[PDB]
RNA sequence: GCGGGGUGGAGCAGUCUGGUAGCUCGUCGGGCUCAUAACCCGAAGGUCGUAGGUUCAAAUCCUGCCCCCGCAAC
RNA sequence: CUGGGCUACACACGUGCUACAAUGGAUAGUACAAAGGGUCGCGAAGCCGCGAGGUGGAGCUAAUCCCAUAAAACUAUUCUCAGUUCGGAUUGUAGGCUGCAACUCGCCUACAUGAAGCCGGAAUCGCUAGUAAUCGUGGAUCAGCAUGCCACGGUGAAUACG
């Protein structure tokens, strides 16, 4: 959301993230969610994105904050003719 | 006579109190100090040595002398005999002033100064640095540099190794 | 040394506009100032930014940590 | 004169205007954090006056680290490798927008035919 | 082995006199036309076979190699 | 059913919007329209906010009330013919709405940046009168999303030998 009356996030990526602290990380996690912002306890966990046809991995950051999801996954694969 | 001064007074005996010498002068001495330019630039246009020298020798206090090649090389595009920058000695109360300015007043105005190599010995028993960028010194204003370029400051010791060396220089405030 | 030839060079006082730390030096430019530090001499001054005295690696350095980068401006922006 | 050797003769407010990080109604509001006249010419000016709107100024954010700012902003999605990154790096909008046709001032002028 | 040559896609200059990329046809694009051609408007396309030299600088002057067309030899 | 694409991007064409400025721009004050839409919809006054908007809930199933300051025009001051206070792209940060959700992929605002462009090759298009040109307005579709479409009035020409 672009107001002050958020931020988003989709429950169902929030829940998997927050049992993911005794992740260790050795996993990761799938999700179909491309609209849902990072929060900070997203960093660390590798999430796989899905664009559209496979689930693409990205690595968080403290940098990759305040962003979506769908921003490290993109949509359309051009190699410059 | 500041860091001469200095230097007799205090680091002399506590640097043979250290390093243990048979006599007094087994005790290093800085000999001298040489800039060095290094233009391969002149090959091309000659007003660059019209600047280079006029700033070595407002930054260092005596004229330089314009260096030329020994040998002549094709990939360089370089004849023999062509100048090719220049460079001064500095000996005695000038080369105390000039470490004076720098360590005061000149190394601190590098970007990110977290003071430099201590690596950087001959082995012998010498020191260089350069000088990125001539900008650093205060003697030369930064409108007058049409384009930057460094310099190769040597700092020869009489050390015979480069512990006392780092030590010579610890002492005279090199980082 | 020759004559005519080298430029200038005359005996100068450095001075750290940080902290006012004076220091004699020779050089080649007067900077428009004048004193008489060092009582018997009259000597220019070639008044400076930051000196060794004043300079953090020659002194503290642990300054300048201010923010992370985008995550206390979330948590700030929204609790 | 003010960070850059400003035009003498235009008017304060547009001199201001001519600074990288500085426009109209920034220029107004420093006048009157001045309480000068902002109708009055620039060599007309005076020096603690100038001195006083140089303190506003840096007070104000500086040009070149105004520059460094954007550029680094820059340069953290460019370096991460999101989509708006990419499209910084490919010299493409960032924006929502399109590039079928009329994507000059970004792809940079007509190319050659294909 | 002896002569010519090797320069945008084709044919030809320019080399002798070092700084200068040219003429005709063609190609691409846009117009005219119901469409193609012709015509009108613009534009691209050659590091001068190649590897080295000389020169401040080489299509150009010097050297070796590699190719094509002829003529000989076989 | 979720997510993506129809919004791609070396490049070509059509149709349009914006301009390339002084018959103009910035700022202030300020006169005169028509045709239309509105029930869970229009949304007032007052207030907060630079502003987009927020709050609020009056009145209205409407020649009653609202959307709705009409803008060009005019008057004053300034800019003085300059890549300019032109132009407004593109980009960075921060806001607001809508909607579960605004990365792909909405619109709008603030600040800053300030791009190309100093009147358009060969060619080619509309128009004979309240027309062309020009300025705003409304409606539909629609939560939101228009330089597009269909209607509205304001100002208002030149020319037709043949
Ligand atoms: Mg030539
Ligand atoms: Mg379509
Ligand atoms: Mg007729």
């Amino acid at each position: 959301r672009s107001l002050k009356k958020g931020p988003f996030v989709d429950d169902h990526l929030m829940k998997k993230v927050e049992a993911a602290a005794e992740s260790e990380k050795k996993q990761v996690i799938k999700t179909w969610s491309r609209r849902s912002t990072i929060f900070p306890t997203f960093v660390g966990q590798t999430i796989a994105v899905y664009d559209g046809r496979k689930h693409v991995p990205v690595y968080v950051q403290e940098d990759m904050v305040g962003h979506k999801l769908g921003e490290f996954a993109p949509t359309r694969t051009y190699r410059g003719h | 006579n500041r860091l001469k001064d200095q230097y007799l007074k205090e680091i002399v005996p506590a640097l043979m109190s250290k390093f243990n010498y048979d006599s007094v002068m087994e005790v290093p001495k800085i000999d001298k100090i040489v800039i060095n330019t290094g233009v391969g630039d002149a090959t091309a246009n000659a007003k660059v040595l019209d600047s280079a020298v006029e700033e070595l020798a407002l930054i260092t206090g005596q004229k330089p002398v314009i260096t030329k090649a020994k040998n002549s090389i094709a990939g360089f595009r370089l004849r023999e005999g062509m100048p090719i920058g220049a460079k001064v000695t500095l000996r005695g109360e000038r080369m105390y002033d000039f470490l004076d300015k720098l360590v005061t007043v000149s190394l601190p105005r590098v970007r990110d100064f977290r003071g430099v190599s201590k690596k950087a010995f001959d082995g012998r028993g010498n020191y260089t640095l350069g000088v990125r960028e001539q900008l650093i010194f205060p003697e030369i204003d930064y409108d007058q540099v049409s384009k930057v370029r460094g310099m190769d400051v040597v700092i020869v010791t009489t050390a015979k190794s480069d512990e006392e060396s780092h030590e010579l220089l610890t002492q005279l405030g090199m980082p | 040394m020759k004559t005519g030839i080298h430029p200038e060079y005359r005996p100068v006082v450095f001075v750290d506009t940080s902290t006012d730390f004076k220091f004699l030096s020779g050089s080649t430019k007067s900077s428009s100032e004048t004193i008489k530090w060092e009582d018997g001499n009259e000597y220019p001054l070639l008044r400076v930014e930051i000196s060794s005295d004043s300079h953090p690696f020659y002194t503290g350095k642990q300054k300048h940590a201010t923010a992370d980068g985008r995550v206390d401006r979330f948590n700030k922006k929204y609790g | 004169i003010a960070g850059v050797d400003v035009p003498r003769e235009k008017r304060i407010v547009i001199s201001l205007t001519y600074i990288y990080g500085i426009g109209k109604q920034t220029a107004k509001e420093v006048l009157a954090e001045a309480g000068v006249s902002e109708d009055t010419r620039t060599r007309d000016l005076t020096e603690e006056e100038l001195g006083k709107i140089r303190e506003i100024l840096d007070r104000i954010k500086v040009e070149g680290d105004l520059r460094r700012e954007v550029n680094l902003n820059i340069k953290r999605l460019i370096e991460i490798g999101s989509y708006r990154g990419m499209r910084h790096r490919r010299g493409l909008p960032v924006r929502g927008q399109n590039t079928k046709n009329n994507a000059r001032t970004r792809k940079g002028p007509s190319k050659t035919v294909a």
